[PDB]
RNA sequence: GAGUCUG
DNA sequence: TCCGCGTCAGACTCGTTTATAGCATACGTGAG
DNA sequence: CTCACGTATGCTATAATGTGCTGACGCGG
């Protein structure tokens, strides 16, 4: 049986005849009274088999004596029943058949094979009308359909010599006649000719129809069938319930539909009936197979007993619940139990507490083969019935067996591979599994009822696989980033804390001890509290050049609190660890530092410790929750009243007239929002200090231990932002719409809300909950879709060899550097020796892994930017290098050859999206967002440096900016680059291009509600196409009488004034038109949606004015809600509504014709000779002007970058990294941590196939899409050989059509579009040899990668002999 | 819904135009729903069920 | 946009001649005659009879359309032992055929497993029984009260009603998943089997060979058929008290082997 | 652990007997996905080594 | 070891070819009754091999020289 | 399948 | 206008209506 | 070797001859 592939075909009418055992044609299922097969029915056992082990029908022969004895009187095969799921038949139909699948699935192949629209072929099928198949009279040429009517008229005057027929007996005969070879040669000639740009893609795609067609060696005839298969009994069974009634598959209800119809058929032309009635039956035929094939595809699915409709075979395939991701890509398991999860607080990390009676039940044969080796059990059955009673002696040799053998846990959901891990079990008494606390981050495990699912690994190598690659202890590190996922949290993280913290004097200050154990000796004696100041002698373990440590000792001011923790520290960390006041943060990074120091084990330990220390303690100190806890603010009433009649005064304004709905709303939103910070920054001040304790003599101010603050500064566990709602102010809340009301919460939960308050906080809080469930979905379906794309993905080479790399720079956003270039090359393979900056000496070679010591070298040095080898750039075909990739963040190291790479950066980009989702949701209730973006302030001194800009100066003396991309940066003295600050459109900057600016100066102010219009040139101000009704709208008002003009976007504008674009337009004095400095443009800008200009035509404007306010709603809030959709679009390759335009070809510009407005910016490079001429929009203004030397790739238009566009110019580096950075900007606003690497992963999954220009030496020819890898291929033994040289463009793919591109049809079918997939594979008669993850876990295979990765390359040489 | 007529408009939606179509639905305790609705071009239409 | 099988049909109908009392019968001595163009004209213009009582016919088993096929089978034999000598119209005749064909049809397909017309019919009364009771009996009809009515057998009664059980579809309103495999022994019990087959082997060539050979050619152990007491002389035996005596010493031997490995009562609740 | 059902007896054999091997086989689904699609009249077969 | 699997990693360095390498040596002591080279303490068969790994006993290259000398012994025997 | 749930 | 998608396990319960002539010969297998 | 038992195909004569649920998701290609 072992296969290499599997191919897919149409089955041949005698292909069919094939695998059936015989022709059914009777409905009858058994005998109602004899429960037993009916002759030739639909369970006939003459058939598809015997019903009973080796036994004929009607009971002749008996036993495994009698082998494929057929019984001549029955007419029953003496074989297993096991042949009945396997064996199949067939039936005769009267009429042909069209195959639904090959019909109405879009495109379909029978029309595109016709060349005949859908609409022809249907009228033909359901009797409508009469279609012709060939008349040697071109009178009547091919497939020309004629009515009833129309068929009597040629009848007469022909007739005969023109043949015109109707059903599918007419297109079987269309398609028989039709000569695929012939007609391949008159759609190339037809090209030759003249390729009209669109119509040359569909006769090319009916040449590749046509060609596939021949090379699968399908016939088109075989799309109609003749012959219809019969599904085996067992695979559409009919059972009997306990209660005396039978059960059936509704593929039973629907063979009997086919089979009652057909044979009526039979019935009908025996009797000759009239051809009416005929039609009406081969119609109702045709109706009951497409609805066995694929009911509800030909219209009104055939609705069974409740209405339901009937499931049918398709239906079985596709869905999710087919059998692909049902029944194949996942399973129901063996050796499988549950349930509720609980604290195991004395577990060690690498243990659980398995249940006595769970344990039991799952170990069964492994205890009956003790009992057996034992001899205390006979055998089997006495070995079962020993455990059912139970026996003491069965306990003893269970615990045996348990011993060293690990068990998986996993917790639904699984979103990353941390979600599942194996432990050594511990026997408890007790139903519940108790779970180690420092891995309840991974799970995401809170026992409030949480269950788990427990699994045995049952064979050497799987219990092998769990102990080394799967166990809690050797899965520390997160795969997604560095970081470690075994973090102590909440009791731990408190008690360390309270240890380390330091107090006032307290009992014993500025005592003198001898090493630690005198600190823990006064302690418990009660003469010293943990917060003693103290002067301690520690002697810390210092490593050195080589493996040997250094002893150091020294006297260091400490707590007694910290002395004792340094117990639990091991040799070789510095004693500066624990001397601070330790919360969650620093408490990482000892763990961390322990690790890359000393190693796994001893982190293990140490971890271990840090949680039994952390509980003991926080359990000693006694620290809990009073309502006195809750310390509100002596002058919130304050902040809040003058809040309020500040806020009041803005409403009475706003029946004035300075202000629109949006206006108003920002005002009002900014205010509250200051306030709450304001009300949060005085309970905090009130709070985490604010204790007055009275040292030793005088007063002094020291840190507060009011409960609720220490809890916050460790992070133990609730926020500065929860804390805020129950001391502070609970402030704006969000609708479910994410628009903000108006009317924020004044009050806490100490305080307690009001009726009013409540009920408006109820909005926030259930449009959260229902986020969590509704939006989870589209979290998990990109996790989905990336996992598939990613699948392959594997590491195959150790070293390609590459040079190549991207450019990765140090990410400083929003002043504070965001993400350091350390990091950021933290563990990535580097490329070309980068030495120092005087060079004159080699630092740093090639092919080196980045570690911490290389990495801390790099920042005395501070290097900017470094070339690292990157995933996308490899080279390796069919895979990635080991250095390519750098480290498995996982483990510590560089990465191992054959681990599935695909699958980790898919799961690890997903589940923070799927768990974010649901996390800031249920635990947030209000919005506590701050849009206050008006002025840049600048933190450090320095010069300001502007990189791409344009701006004019206005009469103010102040510079203000009209470039759209604008980046002002902060640099020091050496002239290194350290803060940013995106500088928008309509700032007035305060200095200009290389000014040197103080600590904290503004150096750039600008309204954020309002994006203006500002003007280059001055002059006046004229109305162009600017007709009241038509385009704009006009507002008048009292007394005097101001009018305010609002332009109207096509949405709101009458048909009248579409064609126009509405702009004001700069005329002098004269009423000229005033130019734009140095250019033919005249200036005139255009008004989009809603812009609400103040001041009426006429007004003398000076350079540099606000033109026009267009409103700039941001109702936005901070969430994955609307951050997820970008990244979705994003990995799915999306050209956004406006793509801005840049250069195709380097070479300098001038401008050619004009349509109207619309401009034909037409490009005549320096040496490429041909030009390249752009049809653009009118209203769409150019960045740049006219003749300038532009490079490919310049940005014409403004407006977001296209993927496509970005990779088709620039190229491979340059769309990885717009991707990596765009994407990353979402998860970095939710405090997400990713490395690139992940991203860089599915972004060459993205970049995987390529359309080819010219021929090779294989079939290339104009435009075939082929995998890039493959074409390489190709190259390398063109170059080295000759031939037709092959120039080839790389195309990108987003996700959902790069994984149905993907050159394996199971991969393509389990994701989605089955009946479509298999389909188009069926007609190619598509090979498929499972080279990826899918195939083989289908088949259930060994997986190509991790264990696998082995023997899958030994099978992979023995195909090259034996 | 309670049965008596009922206003409703498409807030964009079809035609990126953002047309807002205005429509009437008459919705009966029991018979067949009638429908009156805007077209981008402002003709009134009938659908009947 | 004419799509539907049901309209395309009824549309042709329609488009057909009425005929009159005169026109049937000079069409119906012709197709009787044997007439091509006769039988077919009066089946095409009769073809609206059969929509009428197909009408009337609906949501009981099959659907119209199948109701209409089987209904114009009846048409067909209408037209076939039409007699035009009797005064008598045909529209009389073909209406008996026409539900006699459907009805008939009703009874047979309608049934996932097909019940017979005789077991339909004695159904038929009983059921009919049941209404009039029902009407009278505020409550409903019990199997004894209806067997009362009838004067037949309560057990009779109950067979029926139990046939009248209809079975809904196993994937539908899954409860596939839910009913396991009968007849497939689990991983459990098929290896209890193997255990007992191979310490048969062992167990064979642990008691006497005579004690063996008469033991397992009766079972059909070791042997090819199952043989009985008196069947195992046709071996070497050839006795009935000799065969009798040494296969229950066989047994008794081998029952002390059980007690003493450590089973017997261990393996007799199993 | 699934579908493959002469592979879970076999095993289940042979951890009574101490063996901890696999001896894997062809699960059950798979077998099933193969006739459900030739019921759809697609010829979709096993090629061999 | 016992507790974690980190220093036999360390012998011989990819974790996949680490689980093949024990699996062939705990099959060699669950099947063919091959002897401990480490005294077994009560440790399973997947213990011992990785005891056996980390003390640098065990090997892909070591196990694959053994078995020819075994086989060649067996043909030795057999000729 | 229609439910009410637990994460 | 159509058709394709839309987290992952777990717990339980329910549920499977309808009317359809009667009687005589004919076709076929089983039991005594 | 013959009849009963289970199942099936047969014929009947006033005239009658044209149908008939549930609606509303939302984004993309
Ligand atoms: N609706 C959900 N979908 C997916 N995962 C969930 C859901 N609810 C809870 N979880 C997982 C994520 C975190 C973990 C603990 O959640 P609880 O405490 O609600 O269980
Ligand atoms: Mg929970
Ligand atoms: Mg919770
Ligand atoms: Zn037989």
């Amino acid at each position: 049986e072992e296969f290499d592939a599997i191919k897919i075909a149409l089955a041949s009418p005698d292909m069919i005849r094939s695998w059936s055992f015989g022709e059914v044609k009777k409905p009858e299922t058994i005998n109602y009274r004899t429960f037993k097969p009916e002759r030739d029915g639909l369970f006939c056992a003459r058939i598809f088999g015997p019903v009973k082990d080796y036994e004929c029908l009607c009971g002749k022969y008996k036993r495994l004596k009698h082998r494929g004895v057929i019984c001549e009187k029955c007419g029953v095969e003496v074989t297993q029943t096991k042949v009945r799921r396997e064996r199949m038949g067939h039936i005769e139909l009267a009429s042909p058949t069209a195959h639904i699948w090959f019909l109405k699935s879009l495109p379909s192949r029978i029309g595109l094979l016709l060349d005949m629209p859908l609409r022809d072929i249907e009228r033909v099928l359901y009797f409508e009308s009469y279609v012709v198949i060939e008349g040697g009279m071109t009178n009547l040429e091919r497939q020309q359909i004629l009515t009833e009517e129309q068929y009597l008229d040629a009848l007469e005057e022909f007739g005969d010599e023109f043949d015109a027929k109707m059903g599918a007996e007419a297109i079987q005969a269309l398609l028989k006649s039709m000569d695929l070879e012939q007609e391949c040669e008159q759609l190339r000639e037809e090209l030759n000719e003249t390729n009209s740009e669109t119509k040359r893609k569909k006769l090319t795609k009916r040449i590749k129809l046509l060609e596939a067609f021949v090379q699968s060696g399908n016939k088109p005839e075989w799309m109609i069938l003749t012959v219809l298969p019969v599904l085996p009994p067992d695979l559409r069974p009919l059972v009997p319930l306990d209660g005396g009634r039978f059960a059936t598959s509704d593929l039973n209800d629907l063979y009997r539909r086919v089979i009652n119809r057909n044979n009526r058929l039979k019935r009908l032309l025996d009797l000759a009936a009239p051809d009416i009635i005929v039609r009406n039956e081969k119609r109702m035929l045709q109706e009951a197979v497409d609805a066995l094939l694929d009911n509800g595809r030909r219209g009104r699915a055939i609705t069974g007993s409740n209405k339901r409709p009937l499931k049918s075979l398709a239906d079985m395939i596709k869905g999710k619940q087919g059998r692909f991701r049902q029944n194949l890509l996942g399973k129901r398991v063996d050796y499988s139990g549950r349930s509720v999860i609980t604290v195991g607080p004395y577990l060690r990390l690498h243990q659980c507490g398995l249940p006595k009676k769970m344990a039991l039940e799952l170990f069964k044969p492994f205890i009956y083969g003790k009992l057996e080796l034992r001899g205390l059990a006979t055998t089997i059955k006495a070995a079962k019935k020993m455990v059912e009673r139970e026996e003491a002696v069965v306990w003893d040799i269970l615990d045996e067996v348990i011993r060293e053998h690990p068990v998986l846990l996993n917790r639904a959901p699984t979103l990353h591979r941390l979600g599942i891990q194996a432990f050594e079990p511990v026997l408890i008494e007790g139903k519940a599994i108790q779970l180690h606390p420092l891995v309840c981050a991974a799970y995401n495990a809170d026992f409030d009822g949480d269950q788990m699912a427990v699994h045995v690994p049952l064979t050497l190598e799987a219990q092998l696989e769990a102990r080394a690659l799967m166990m809690s202890t050797n899965n520390i590190l997160s795969p997604a980033n560095g970081e470690p996922i075994i973090v102590p949290s909440q009791d731990v993280v408190l008690g360390l804390y309270y240890m380390t913290r330091d107090c006032v004097n307290a009992k014993g200050e500025g005592m003198v001890l001898t090493g630690p154990k005198e600190a823990e000796r006064l302690y418990r004696s009660g003469l010293a509290s943990l917060h003693a100041r103290v002067k301690v002698r520690i002697t810390e373990y210092e490593k050195d050049a080589n493996g040997e440590l250094v002893a150091k000792t020294s006297l260091k001011d400490t707590t007694v609190g910290r002395a004792i923790l340094w117990m639990i520290v091991p040799k070789g960390l510095p004693y500066s660890i624990v001397n601070q006041a330790l919360g969650k943060k620093a408490i990482s990074k000892m763990l961390n530092t322990c690790y890359r120091i000393l190693g796994l084990k001893p982190t293990v330990i140490f971890a271990d410790q840090i949680m039994y220390t952390g509980f003991a303690y926080a359990a000693r100190s006694g620290a809990s929750v009073g309502i006195d806890d809750m310390v509100i603010p002596e002058k919130k009433h304050e902040i809040i009243s003058e809040a309020e009649a500040e806020v009041a005064e803005i409403q009475e304004q706003f029946q004035s007239g300075l202000v629109t709905a949006g206006e108003r709303y920002n005002k009002v939103i900014d205010i509250w929002a200051a306030a709450n910070d304001r009300v949060s920054k005085a309970m905090m001040d009130n709070l985490q200090t604010e204790t007055v304790i009275n040292r030793d003599g005088q007063e002094e101010k020291q840190v507060s231990f009011n409960s609720i603050y220490m809890m916050a500064d460790s992070g133990a566990r609730g926020s500065a932002a929860q804390i805020r709602q129950l001391a502070g102010m609970r402030g704006l809340m969000a609708k479910p719409d994410g628009s903000i009301i108006e009317t924020p919460i004044t009050a806490n939960f100490r305080e307690g809300l009001n009726v009013l308050q409540y009920f408006i906080s109820t909005h926030g809080a259930r449009k959260g909950l229902a986020d969590t469930a509704l939006k989870t979905a589209n979290s998990g379906y990109l996790t989905r879709r990336l996992v598939d794309v990613a699948q392959d993905l594997v590491v195959t080479e150790d070293d390609c060899g590459t040079h190549e790399g991207i450019m990765m720079t140090p990410v400083i956003e929003g002043g504070d550097v965001k993400e350091p270039l350390r990091d950021r090359v933290l563990g990535r393979v580097t490329a070309e020796d980068v030495l120092k900056p005087g060079t004159a000496d080699i630092l740093v070679p090639r092919n080196t892994l980045l570690h911490e010591q290389w990495c801390d070298l790099l920042e005395e040095n501070s290097v900017d930017a470094v070339k690292v080898r990157s995933v996308v750039s490899c080279d390796t075909d069919f895979g990635v290098c080991a250095h390519c990739y750098g480290r498995d963040l996982a483990r510590g190291h560089i990465i191992n050859k054959g681990e599935a790479i695909g699958v980790i950066a898919a799961q690890s980009i997903g589940e923070p999206g799927t768990q974010l989702t649901m996390r800031t949701f249920h635990i947030g209730g209000a919005a506590s967002r701050a849009a206050a973006e008006s002025s840049i302030q600048v933190k450090n001194k320095g010069s300001i440096k502007l990189s791409n800009v344009k701006s004019v100066v206005n009469s103010s003396g102040k510079l203000v900016i009209t470039s759209r991309n604008t980046e002002l940066k902060l640099i020091d003295e050496f002239g290194r680059t350290k803060e940013s600050y995106k500088v928008p459109y309509g700032a007035v900057l305060a200095k200009g291009d290389g000014e040197q600016v103080a600590g904290g100066e503004t150096v750039a102010n600008w309204d954020p509600h309002t994006m203006p219009v500002i003007t280059e040139v001055s002059g006046f101000v004229r109305f162009t196409d600017m007709i009241d009704g038509q385009t704009i709208t006009r507002q008048t008002d009292e007394l005097t009488g101001l009018s305010s003009l609002v332009v109207l976007d096509s949405a709101e504008r009458t048909a009248g004034g579409k064609d126009l674009r509405p702009a004001l337009k700069i005329v002098d004095a004269q009423g000229n038109d005033v130019l734009i400095p140095g250019t033919d443009m005249p200036a005139q800008y255009f008004l989009p949606g809603k812009a609400i200009v103040q001041l009426e035509d006429g007004v003398q404007i000076s350079s540099g004015d606000t033109l026009a306010r267009i409103p700039q709603e941001s109702g936005g809030t901070k969430d994955i809600t609307g951050g997820l959709p970008r990244v979705a679009d994003l990995f799915e390759a999306r050209r956004p509504k406006e793509p801005a335009i840049l250069a195709e070809i380097s070479g300098i510009v001038s401008f050619g014709k004009e349509t109207k407005g619309k401009r034909r910016l037409v490009i005549t490079p320096v040496d490429g000779s041909d030009p390249y001429e752009e049809m653009i929009p009118k209203w769409r203004q150019l960045n740049v002007f006219e003749g300038e030397r532009v490079e490919r790739g310049d940005v014409i238009s403004d407006g977001p970058e296209a993927p496509h566009d970005i990779l088709r110019l620039r190229g491979v580096h340059a769309v990885t990294r717009y991707i990596v950075n765009e994407v990353q900007d979402v998860y970095r606003l939710q405090g997400v941590k990713i490395n690139d690497k992940h991203i860089e992963v599915i972004v060459r999954q993205m970049l995987r196939k390529a359309t080819i220009v010219n021929a090779g030496s294989s079939d290339f020819l104009e435009g075939e899409q082929v995998e890039y890898s493959r074409v390489k291929i190709a190259n390398r033994e063109l170059e080295a050989n000759g031939k037709v040289g092959a120039t080839y463009s790389r195309d990108l793919l987003g996700i959902t059509k790069a994984s149905l591109a993907t050159e394996s049809f199971i991969s393509a079918a389990s994701f989605q579009e089955t009946t479509r997939v298999l389909t188009e594979a069926a007609v190619a008669g598509k090979r498929d040899e499972l080279r990826g993850l899918k195939e083989n876990v289908i088949v259930g295979r060994l997986i190509p990668a991790g264990t696998g990765y082995a023997y899958h390359q030994d099978r992979m040489r023995r195909r090259a002999a034996g | 819904r309670s049965p008596g007529v009922f206003f409703d408009s498409d807030k964009g939606k079809t035609h990126s135009s953002g047309k807002v179509l205005y429509n009437a639905r008459i919705i009966p305790y029991r018979g067949s729903w009638l429908d009156f609705e805007f077209d981008p071009k402002d003709n009134l239409f009938v659908r009947i069920d | 946009r004419v799509l539907d099988a049901t309209q395309l049909y009824l549309g042709e109908i329609g488009y057909s001649p009425l005929l009159t009392a005169e026109e049937e019968v000079y069409f119906a001595r012709r197709a009787l005659r044997g007439d091509v163009a006769s039988r077919r004209r009066m089946i095409e213009s009769n073809l609206r009879l059969v929509v009428k009582i197909a009408r009337r016919y609906g949501n009981r088993g099959l659907a119209l359309l199948d109701l209409i096929e089987e209904g114009n089978l009846g048409l067909i034999r209408a037209v076939e032992k039409f007699d035009p000598e009797r005064g008598f119209r045909f529209s009389t005749y073909a209406t008996w055929w026409i539900r006699q064909t459907i009805e008939r049809a009703i009874m047979n397909q309608t049934r996932t497993i097909r019940l017979p017309i005789h077991i339909v019919k004695e159904l038929n009364v009983y059921l009919r029984t049941a209404r009039e009771l029902s009407h009278k009996l505020d409550h409903e009809p019990s199997a004894e009260e209806i067997a009362e009515q009838l004067d037949k057998p309560v057990d009779d009664v109950s067979r029926m009603l139990r046939l009248n059980e209809r079975g809904t579809a196993v994937d539908t309103p899954a409860l596939l998943d839910i009913l396991a495999d009968e007849k497939e022994n689990g991983p459990e019990d098929t290896t209890q089997d193997d255990d007992m087959k191979q310490s048969i082997v062992k167990w064979l060539f642990e008691l006497n060979a005579k004690q063996r050979e008469v033991l397992a050619r009766r079972f059909g152990l070791l042997g090819y058929e199952a043989a009985t007491l008196e069947d195992v002389g046709r071996e070497i035996g050839l006795t009935r008290e000799r065969v009798r005596q040494i296969q229950v010493e066989g047994l008794r031997r081998l029952r002390e082997i059980l007690q003493t490995q450590g089973l017997n009562i261990e393996a007799l609740f199993l | 652990k699934s579908d493959d059902v002469n592979g879970r007896t076999k095993m289940y054999k042979n951890i009574v007997d101490g063996n901890h091997q696999m001896e894997p086989g062809m699960p059950e689904s798979f077998n099933v996905l193969l006739k459900e699609i030739r019921s759809l009249g697609i010829n979709i077969e096993l090629e061999d080594e | 070891a016992r507790v974690t699997v980190q220093d036999a990693v360390e012998k011989i360095g990819n974790r996949f070819d680490l689980v093949l390498v024990a699996a062939r040596r705990a099959r060699q002591m669950q099947v063919g009754g091959k002897d401990p080279l480490v005294p077994e303490e009560n440790d399973k068969t997947t213990v011992i091999a990785l005891r056996e790994i980390e003390e640098g006993l065990i090997n892909n290259q070591i196990l694959d020289v053994r078995e020819r000398q075994e086989q060649q012994e067996q043909e030795a025997a057999e000729l």
